[PDB]
C-alpha cells in the first residue's frame, strides 16, 4: 500500500501543478461568481429607475426575497412538509 | 533686536484674530520646499512645507511678503505661508543658490477636487451607463444634503493646448465632431469653479471623459474613480446578456476596456474592483467621508 | 491480477480520494 | 464512498493531524537546505584492511 | 488504530519513498557519499591531485557535470572551486562534498563573499548549527572561507 502510495504521489503533484488544472477550475468558479454578482448589479441598476407600478413592485419583490426571515420561514416550511410526507 | 520680537507678536496677534476666518483661495502646488525651518517668516516655527502635488487653502494676506495658509489634510491647522511675492523671492533665492516653468504654487484650482467616474467601458453604452447610474443613485441618496451632482455635455479634454488661441490647433475646433466653440468650455469651467466655491462636495458626470490621461494637463485636477471588471470574458458575457442591440458595438467596448486596463495604477486615485455592489459603494463612501472631513 | 486491479480501482478510489483531496 | 469520504475527511483530519506539521522552512531552500544539512554532517571513515 | 499506524509509517517514509528518487533524490546523494567512503580504498586522508585523477576521476554520474574526468568544467571546477593544493594537491573528503554541493547549489567563484560568507557564517546562527566542531572552519578556508 505504501508503494502504491508513492507511485500515485509521483504523478498526483508532478505534472499536475505544472498545468494547474485545479487553478483552472478555481478560475472557472470565480468567473461564475463574478458573473452572477455583476449581473445582480446590472439588475439593480435597471430596477432602480402600466409599467411604473410594475417597476415599483419589482424593487419590493427583489428586496423581500433576500431577507433572512423569509429564508428561515421557507426552510422551516420545507422541513415541516418533508416530515409530513415522511410521516408514513 | 526687539523689532523681530515686536513683528512676531503683531503677526501672532493677527493670526489669533483671523485663525478662524474663511478661506481666500484654493492652491494646488507642484513644487517641493520645506518651510518649517524657515525663520524668515515673522512667527518662527510656524511655516508650512509645501510639496509637489499638494493642496492648500489660503486664508488671508499678512502682507505682500507673507500670507496665511492651511493644509487640506484632516485636522489641518492654519499657519503662515509664503506670499505670491514672497514665493517669487523664495524661488529667486533657490535659483541664486543653484545656477523656465515659473509655475506658482498657487495654481488656480477649484475649492476641492471634483470627482469623476470612468470605466469599465465607453460611456453612453448600456453596461457602463447602468453601472455608473447605480453608483450615482447610491451617492445621491446616501449622502443627500451636502453632495452636489453636475453634468457637463461639452468636451473638457482641451484645457491647456488648443485653448491658448494657438494658431496651429485652434483652427480645427469646430470640425472635430464636438460642440466646442471655446466659449462654452470656459463657461463650464467657471461654472465648476463657482459650484466649488460653495464649499459643497461636487461630482462631474463627464460624458466625454473615458480615460484619465486625457484629463491630466488640465487645471481641474479631479478625483478619478475606477470601476473595472475582473476579466474581459466576464465583460463580453455581460455585453451579450444585456441585449441584442449592443452586439454591433461590442468591439469598440472591448477596445476601450483593454485600453483602460493598460493605464498605470498610479494615475487612478481609488479602485473599485469589488464584485458586490455594497462593497464598492462602502469603499467609495469611506473615501468620500474621509475627504469631506479633511476639508472640514 | 483481478484483486490488484480492484485495489488499483481502490487506488482509483484513492485517485477518487485524490479527486476528493483536490 | 461516503464513509470513504468520511475517511477522506479523516484523510483531511490526518492532513490536519500530521500533514500540517510542516511548520516554516527557516532556511535557504527547501530541498537544497536538506542537502546542505545532510552533506555538512557527513564525516569520512577509514575502513581498515 | 491500524490505519493510524499506517499513516504514521507512511509519514515517516514520505521523506524516503515519495522523494525525488526518480533521478536526483537526496538519498542518491547519500548513497554516493557512502560510495565516496568506499570508492577510495587508499583512505590516506590527504589524496593528491595527481592521485584523485587516477581513481577519484569518476565522481558521480547524476550530480556530476559529465563524463569528462577529472572535471568536465575544468575551468569552473578548478577556479570557482579552487584547485586543492594543500600538500601536493591534497583533497579533503568534506571539502570535495562541499564542492559537489556547490555544483548542486549556486555560488560563484572567489569574490562570492556575499552568498558564500552568508552561508558559511550563518552556520553559527540560522543555517546549520555548528557552534561546536569548528574543524570545518579550518579546512574550508583552504577552499571556501
Ligand atoms: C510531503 O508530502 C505530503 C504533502 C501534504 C499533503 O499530504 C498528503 C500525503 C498523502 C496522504 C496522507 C494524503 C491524502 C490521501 C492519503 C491516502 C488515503 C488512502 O487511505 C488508505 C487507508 C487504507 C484503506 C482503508 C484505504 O486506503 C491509504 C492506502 C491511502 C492514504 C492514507 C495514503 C496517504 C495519503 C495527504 C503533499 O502531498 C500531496
Amino acid at each position: 500500500v505504501l508503494g502504491v502510495l508513492s507511485g500515485e504521489f509521483s504523478k498526483e503533484r508532478e505534472k499536475a501543478k505544472a498545468r494547474g488544472d485545479f487553478q483552472k477550475l478555481r478560475e472557472k468558479q470565480q468567473l461564475e461568481e463574478d458573473l452572477k454578482g455583476y449581473l445582480d448589479w446590472i439588475t439593480q441598476a435597471e430596477d432602480i429607475d402600466w409599467r411604473r407600478w410594475n417597476r415599483f413592485c419589482r424593487r419590493k419583490c427583489r428586496a423581500a426575497v433576500k431577507s433572512n426571515v423569509f429564508y428561515w420561514l421557507v426552510i422551516f416550511l420545507v422541513f415541516l412538509n418533508t416530515l409530513t410526507i415522511a410521516s408514513e | 533686536e526687539s523689532a523681530r520680537r515686536e513683528v512676531e507678536s503683531q503677526a501672532q496677534q493677527q493670526l489669533e484674530r483671523a485663525k478662524h476666518k474663511p478661506v481666500a483661495f484654493a492652491v494646488r502646488t507642484n513644487v517641493s520646499y520645506c518651510g518649517v525651518l524657515d525663520e524668515e517668516c515673522p512667527v518662527q516655527g510656524s511655516g508650512i512645507n509645501f510639496e509637489a502635488k499638494d493642496f492648500l487653502h489660503i486664508k488671508e494676506k499678512y502682507s505682500n511678503d507673507w500670507w496665511i495658509g492651511r493644509l487640506v489634510k484632516e485636522g489641518g491647522d492654519i499657519a503662515f505661508i509664503p506670499s505670491p511675492q514672497r514665493l517669487e523671492s523664495i524661488r529667486l533665492k533657490q535659483e541664486q543658490k543653484a545656477r523656465a516653468e515659473h509655475v506658482p504654487p498657487y495654481d488656480v484650482v477649484p475649492s476641492m477636487r471634483p470627482v469623476v467616474l470612468v470605466g469599465p467601458s465607453l460611456k453612453g453604452y448600456e453596461v457602463t451607463d447602468m453601472m455608473q447610474k447605480a453608483l450615482f443613485d447610491f451617492l445621491k441618496h446616501r449622502f443627500d444634503g451636502r453632495i452636489s451632482i453636475t453634468r457637463v455635455t461639452a468636451d473638457l479634454s482641451l484645457a491647456k493646448r488648443s485653448v491658448l488661441n494657438n494658431p496651429g490647433k485652434r483652427t480645427i475646433i469646430e470640425r472635430s465632431s464636438a460642440r466646442s466653440s471655446i466659449a462654452e468650455v470656459q463657461s463650464e469651467i467657471e461654472r465648476i469653479f463657482e459650484l466649488a466655491k460653495s464649499l459643497q462636495l461636487v461630482v462631474l458626470d463627464a460624458d466625454t471623459i473615458n480615460h484619465p490621461a486625457q484629463l491630466a494637463k488640465t487645471s481641474l485636477a479631479p478625483i478619478i474613480v475606477f470601476v473595472k471588471v475582473s476579466s474581459p470574458k466576464v465583460l463580453q458575457r455581460l455585453i451579450r446578456s444585456r441585449g441584442k442591440s449592443q452586439m454591433k458595438h461590442l468591439t469598440v467596448q472591448m477596445m476601450a476596456y483593454d485600453k483602460l486596463v493598460q493605464c498605470p495604477p498610479e494615475s487612478f486615485d481609488v479602485i473599485l474592483d469589488e464584485n458586490q455592489l455594497e462593497d464598492a459603494c462602502e469603499h467609495l463612501a469611506e473615501y468620500l467621508e474621509v475627504y469631506w472631513r479633511a476639508t472640514h | 491480477c483481478g484483486n490488484y486491479i480492484l485495489l488499483n480501482v481502490f487506488l482509483a478510489i484513492a485517485v477518487d480520494n485524490l479527486a476528493d483531496a483536490e | 464512498f461516503f464513509m470513504m469520504n468520511i475517511f477522506v475527511g479523516f484523510v483531511i483530519v490526518t492532513f490536519q493531524e500530521q500533514g500540517e506539521q510542516e511548520y516554516k522552512n527557516c532556511e535557504l531552500d527547501k530541498n537544497q537546505r536538506q542537502c546542505v544539512e545532510y552533506a555538512l554532517k557527513a564525516r569520512p571513515l577509514r575502513r581498515y584492511i | 488504530l491500524i490505519i493510524n499506524l499506517f499513516v504514521a509509517v507512511i509519514m515517516d517514509n514520505f521523506d524516503y519513498l515519495t522523494r525525488d528518487w526518480s533521478i536526483l533524490g537526496p538519498h542518491h546523494l547519500d548513497e554516493f557519499k557512502r560510495i565516496w567512503a568506499e570508492y577510495d580504498p587508499e583512505a590516506k586522508g590527504r589524496i593528491k591531485h595527481l592521485d584523485v585523477v587516477t581513481l577519484l576521476r569518476r565522481i558521480q554520474p547524476p550530480l556530476g557535470f559529465g563524463k569528462l574526468c577529472p572535471h568536465r568544467v575544468a575551468c569552473k571546477r578548478l577556479v570557482s572551486m579552487n584547485m586543492p593544493l594543500n600538500s601536493d594537491g591534497t583533497v579533503m573528503f568534506n571539502a570535495t562534498l562541499f564542492a559537489l554541493v556547490r555544483t548542486a547549489l549556486r555560488i560563484k567563484t572567489e569574490g562570492n563573499l556575499e552568498q558564500a560568507n552568508e552561508e558559511l557564517r550563518a552556520i553559527i546562527k540560522k543555517i546549520w548549527k555548528r557552534t561546536s566542531m569548528k574543524l570545518l572552519d579550518q579546512v574550508v578556508p583552504p577552499a571556501g572561507d
